[PDB]
């Protein structure tokens, strides 16, 4: 995405690992393809109950000073730290039809379909799980490993 | 000891004057790199005159 617009992210961490990786060039065909998979799937959490959880921002960064659970969420890094230092949001009023439905309900599924789903549409599905039975908690680099699959 | 025609030089004070000796409390509580949820309400209270 950063090639569509004319610092830094090459750097991992796992286990303390410092790992870099190696790329050079993407085309330019695949990573629309992969985008396009992306916002389609962006959208669609997007429903009536999501305005509603909006107004949840203030109370976030409120509860972000009193708990060290709640700063551990932000990470300085996310963009709800500073969108939520500059926009005040509140809520629509009132809903149609809002006596024989739940809008907090239908964003949540509809969320839980779409963007909870999609680590599955990017890459291949997370197929196969380890179980050693001489309980081996660690399987070293460079080693066998027994293998049962994963729903 | 003082001399003479530097006491005329008090006609100045009729150009500024002043009243009362007025008391003070001043509270900004706690400055900042110590605000915490923890501490929050407590205040310093300091005085002048």
């Amino acid at each position: 995405i950063r090639d569509l617009n004319p610092p830094d992210l090459n750097v991992l961490y796992y286990n303390g690992s410092r790992l870099s990786l190696l790329a050079d060039v993407q085309q330019l065909g695949p990573v629309n393809a992969e985008l396009r998979s992306l916002v389609l799937n962006m959208v669609y959490s997007i429903t009536e109950g999501t305005t509603i959880i909006l107004t949840l921002i203030p109370r976030l960064f409120a509860l972000s000073a009193q708990d060290g659970y709640v700063n551990a969420l932000l990470q300085m890094q996310s963009v709800t730290r500073e969108a939520a230092q500059l926009i005040h949001p509140e809520a629509p009023a009132l809903m149609q039809d809002g006596e024989r439905r739940l809008p907090l309900y239908e964003a949540l599924v509809a969320w839980l379909t779409h963007a909870g789903q999609l680590g599955d549409t990017l890459a291949l599905a997370p197929v196969v799980r380890v179980c050693t039975f001489d309980g081996a908690a660690v399987v070293r680099s460079g080693d066998m490993a027994p293998v049962i699959r994963y729903p | 000891v003082v001399d003479g025609p530097a006491m005329l030089t008090l006609q100045v004070l009729a150009h500024n004057m002043a009243e009362r000796t007025t008391a003070l409390l001043c509270s900004a509580a706690p400055d900042a790199g110590a605000n915490t949820a923890s501490t929050t309400n407590m205040r310093i209270f300091d005085g002048a005159l």
